[PDB]
């Protein structure tokens, strides 16, 4: 039907599965992927 | 986004009759802070009524009460909500615009704020009013299946969710759905990889929900005994790479660190779990998994208090007020007299709500008898202590009989009670002497008082 | 609507229990509760305040329900010590000390007739001790998970119980068996009491609806969207026209038991409500909860 | 180590007293993890804050990281691994009052450590276990850091 | 004691249901 594609189109959805999996903050992998792999290498 | 907020500073200062401005402020202040958002439809609403009396068009009063409804102005979203469709039931010659789509939405919004406002029949019935009109949409037949889930996953909940895959198979979230359901009865461990690598194909790809599900089963295979047999070191590994992999395509992945630190700590680097799960919580420590993984690594230092102070802040939602995990993760380092007395509080309080489990029902008794023999091995202790310790100890040993009779254990026999039953019985022998200290303080206190009133008289 | 009366730290532990005599007979002038302090303190309810009458102790573990015979101005009270004590409320003395034996023992429920003093255990079986016997008299044969919950009705025709499962288990206490089984739920049943009039059967389950089926016929008489949270506790009044259930978020709602419409929400609970009890005529409401203290809702 | 306390902080008030000081400013700030309480003044002009700002607060012994105590006196020119290295706002002050609930009989159940940074005032108040590391006259780094969240 | 407390302690971490966002038009 069109009521599919009626509001598929103006729905304005603003948050998903991804976002909340996200940080919002600065916390990159520079930070973490460092002590991963220092803790290998102790290893 | 930028540059259209840049321009709405500039149409915001001077006034060359905005009408719309605030529209188009709002309309990207919806992901930024909610506030701003509702400024602006805030002024909107009047701004839209000088010209002309002409009416609110329904879609505004509609997006801001879905503002208020993400806020504890739920009432308040609900009259927004209604009015929306009382508009937009009066937008009779507005078939460009779909006034009826206003309305569905609106409904949603409705049904989903009932569903919030502790009135599931209210949704339910208004999720039936959309199907009855338009069974092609899918969040009205998913929330409908979820209100049932909370009575139980094997209600038509679980029926609605498998059908509502068969009309979309490719909508990832009723297929994330149908894994969660999955998740309750966790008999499906290994199993769950193949309904997990369904939507797995490059079309989907880069589902990062999917790689994080698929780490979490694997995780689950942890806390094993068998990892000196190159067993669950390889499962560890694997989820590494895994975890890895979600870090490469995406940095900001705080499950990704969180499971990373969750291995570490099963390797006992507790340190690098530590720090890690400490960058967590600074980039969110609202959710439930920190509070734990944290505590249980603050815990591990023997010496403890944000580990309690942790579990009483996961404790405070009222999801599980009562809670037995909690305090099975609590009940550690019980020797503090503030441990010992208050750990059996804390038990009791677990176990009047869930009496069945035996993990209970022993450590109450280890907790009993560890006090027990606190006071019963050498302590010139208080009389009516030796008294009720002798108590305790009895309903230590009554314990100690019915949990052997139990069949079914903490996925460990219990057979070692034995070891418990002679610590009672000598803890006995230990009563029958602390009495007769007990009485010899009696007579001492006794003669102490006596020799005290003598010099009184003498005054 | 509002609150009459409060005191602040009531106890010194979480009250567990509250139990108010809802007949004409002296009974009802007392409240008795029973608290995780092992302090069953029976007050009077004098001069519209909640004096303190009795300070009864002995309990080893907190005090998990008090009853107070329909009958006579005596109460009967249970721990997970699995030693059920008794004791009368105007001299505030111990009657006895039914040893449970091991230590599986649960919530009472006082018959009518205050005769019979049912009680819950791991067996899933309901033991219906005397009361003036302290034996196991008879035990309905009706195993499963564990009987959380049971309650006599106020002339004496059915018996429910809450298992784990949620399975109603409707007895019959003038013969002794099993006639329905009840299985609309299947959250672990908290709590549960009978109509008045014994017809409608209201069922506190952790999903949060307080679904009330019927017993003549044991049939669903309709959803009751009651609370987020698990539903606690559930009481009527004794006009029979509402009835109040206690939430796991600190919230009473006075549900209408004709229109299943809320017709008051309290909020003066500092923590969650373990239990609610109505007065003699339903006007006065004691409820108490882990914040320790004691509430007297007025519904005039 | 030398870490007396640390929490998750937001800033709920700035000034209830109204701007006492054009360059100082009190913060009223809650901590998130323990719920005690903060009175801080900082350097509003070169480290400013807002309402509803979130930071770190890592109130430290010393600022080495190696734990090995500072002389007090001031010198630049250090290698040394430092804690400050870290942060983007630390003050050095004077612990010089420990207030109490303490009754004739039993002890107190919250403390509230009072410090003084050359003049700068901070109240620390909460439940007593988080405020053990604190005693009256003793030197303490401030050491706190804005969450970006 | 002969021993501490049994206790399965394990470092567990859910994921988050899908947030059935209101529909913003």
């Amino acid at each position: 039907v069109d009521v599919t594609r009626d509001i598929v189109s103006r729905e304005r959805v603003w948050r998903t599965r991804t976002t909340i999996l996200q940080s919002t903050g600065k916390n990159f992998s520079k930070n973490i992927f460092a002590i991963l792999q220092s803790v290998k290498a102790r290893e | 986004r930028d540059i259209a907020k840049g321009h709405l500073k500039k149409v915001t200062e001077q006034y060359p009759d905005d009408v719309e401005a605030w529209i188009e402020l709002a309309q990207i202040l919806e992901q930024t802070d909610i506030q701003g958002a509702l400024s602006a439809y805030g002024t909107a609403t009047r701004i839209l009524q000088e010209k002309v009396q002409a009416d609110v068009p329904p879609e505004i009063l509609n997006n801001v009460g879905a503002l208020h409804f993400r806020l504890g102005n739920l009432g308040e979203a609900k009259k927004y909500f209604l009015a929306s469709l009382d508009r937009a039931k009066a937008e009779a010659e507005h078939d460009e615009h779909y006034y009826n789509a206003i309305s569905v939405t609106t409904s949603y919004n409705l049904a989903r704020l009932y569903e919030a406002m502790c009135e599931f029949h209210e949704a339910e019935k208004l999720y039936k009013n959309i199907l009855r009109e338009h069974p092609n949409y899918v969040d009205c037949y998913l929330r409908l299946g979820a209100m049932a889930r909370d009575k139980g996953n094997f209600y038509e909940a679980s029926d609605w969710f498998k059908e509502a895959l068969q009309i979309n198979q490719d909508h990832p979230d009723a297929w994330s759905l149908i894994g969660n359901l999955h998740l309750a009865k966790q008999e499906w461990g290994p199993g769950q990889k193949k309904f997990e690598r369904i939507l797995k194909q490059p079309s989907t790809q880069s589902d990062t929900y999917s790689m994080l599900a698929l780490g979490n089963v694997w995780l689950q295979t942890l806390h094993q005994p068998t990892r000196d047999r190159e067993k669950e070191k390889r499962h560890q590994d694997r989820a590494l790479a895994i975890y890895k992999q979600v870090l490469r395509n995406d940095a900001k992945n705080l499950y990704a660190a969180n499971g990373i630190g969750a291995v570490l700590a099963h390797k006992g680097y507790f340190r690098e779990a530590r720090d890690v799960f400490a960058q967590v919580r600074e980039a969110t420590a609202d959710i439930s998994d920190v509070w734990l993984n944290l505590a249980h690594i603050y815990v591990e230092q023997k010496q403890y208090i944000s580990a309690v102070q942790m579990y009483e802040n996961c404790l405070r939602k009222f999801y599980k007020h009562q809670n037995t995990e909690v305090v099975l993760y609590l009940a550690r380092a019980l020797f503090k007299c503030g441990k010992l007395q208050e750990c059996k509080q804390t038990l009791l309080k677990a176990r009047h709500v869930a009496p069945s489990d035996t993990v209970l029902m022993f450590n109450v008794a280890l907790v009993l008898q560890r006090l027990a023999t606190s006071v019963l091995k050498d302590e010139k202790s208080n009389l009516k202590e030796v008294l009720n310790a002798v108590k305790e100890l009895e309903l230590a040993h009554r314990y100690f009989s019915y949990l052997s009779k139990v069949g079914d254990k903490m996925r460990f026999d219990l057979a070692l009670a034995a070891t418990e039953a002679r610590q009672c019985s000598d803890l006995l022998s230990q009563a029958q002497y602390h009495v007769a200290r007990a009485r010899k303080q009696d007579e001492e206190e006794r003669e102490l008082r006596a020799k005290q009133e003598q010099e009184k008289e003498l005054l | 609507y509002g609150i009459l009366f409060k005191q602040e730290q009531a106890h010194d532990d979480a009250i567990w229990s509250v139990a108010w005599g809802t007949n004409k007979k002296e009974n009802s002038e007392t409240v008795v509760t029973g608290s995780l302090d092992d302090l069953v303190k029976v007050w009077k309810w004098r001069d519209e305040r909640l004096d303190l009458q009795w300070s009864l102790e002995g309990h080893q573990l907190g005090v998990v329900s008090v009853d107070i015979s329909h009958t006579l101005p005596i109460a009967a009270s249970s721990s997970l010590d699995a030693h059920i004590r008794l004791w009368d409320l105007e001299n505030g003395k111990q009657i006895k000390s039914i040893d449970a034996g091991p230590v599986d023992a649960w919530t009472l429920a006082f018959s009518p007739d205050s005769q019979y003093l049912a009680t819950g255990t791991h067996v899933g079986k309901v033991n219906i001790f005397g009361v003036e016997s302290g034996k196991k008299e008879y035990s309905l044969d009706t195993r499963g998970k564990f009987i959380l919950s049971i309650a006599y009705s106020p002339d004496g025709k059915y018996l429910a119980s809450g298992a784990i499962d949620g399975i109603i288990n409707i007895f019959d206490i003038a013969t002794g068996k099993l006639l329905h089984t009840l299985e609309g739920h299947a959250m672990p049943i908290r709590s549960l009491t009978f109509s008045p009039d014994s017809q409608l059967l209201v069922t506190a389950s952790d999903d949060g609806y307080i679904k009330i089926y019927d017993v003549q016929h044991a049939n669903l008489a309709g959803t009751l969207s009651g609370h987020a949270s698990w539903v606690l506790n559930v009481a009527f009044c004794p006009d029979d026209t509402h009835f109040v259930s206690s939430s796991s978020d600190k919230s009473v709602k006075v549900w209408d038991v004709g229109t299943r419409t809320c017709v008051h929400t309290f909020f003066d609970h500092q923590d969650q409500v373990w239990g609610v009890k109505y007065n003699g005529n339903g006007s006065k409401i004691v409820s108490v909860g882990d914040d320790q203290e004691i509430h007297i809702y007025d519904c005039p | 180590a030398g870490i007396l306390f640390e929490d998750i902080f937001d800033v709920k008030d700035i000034d209830p007293e109204g701007k006492k000081f054009d360059r100082v400013s009190r913060l009223h700030c809650e901590s998130e993890s323990f719920k005690m309480d903060l009175i801080l003044d900082v350097n509003i002009q070169i480290y400013p804050v807002d309402l509803g700002d979130k930071f770190r607060l890592v109130i430290a012994s010393t600022l080495y990281e190696d734990g090995t105590l500072d002389d007090g006196e001031y010198n630049p020119t250090d290698d040394r691994p430092s804690r400050a290295d870290q942060f983007e706002y630390v003050m050095y002050g004077k612990v010089y009052r420990i207030e109490g609930d303490e009754t004739s009989t039993e002890a107190a159940t919250r403390l509230s450590a009072y410090v003084s940074y050359g003049g700068l005032l901070m109240r620390l108040q909460g439940d007593a276990n988080n405020l053990h590391g604190f005693e009256v006259d003793s030197r303490v780094y401030l050491l706190m850091k804005k969450l970006a969240f | 004691e002969r021993s501490g407390v049994v206790c399965r302690v394990k470092y567990c971490n859910s994921l988050p249901d899908i947030p059935f966002d209101p529909k913003f038009i």
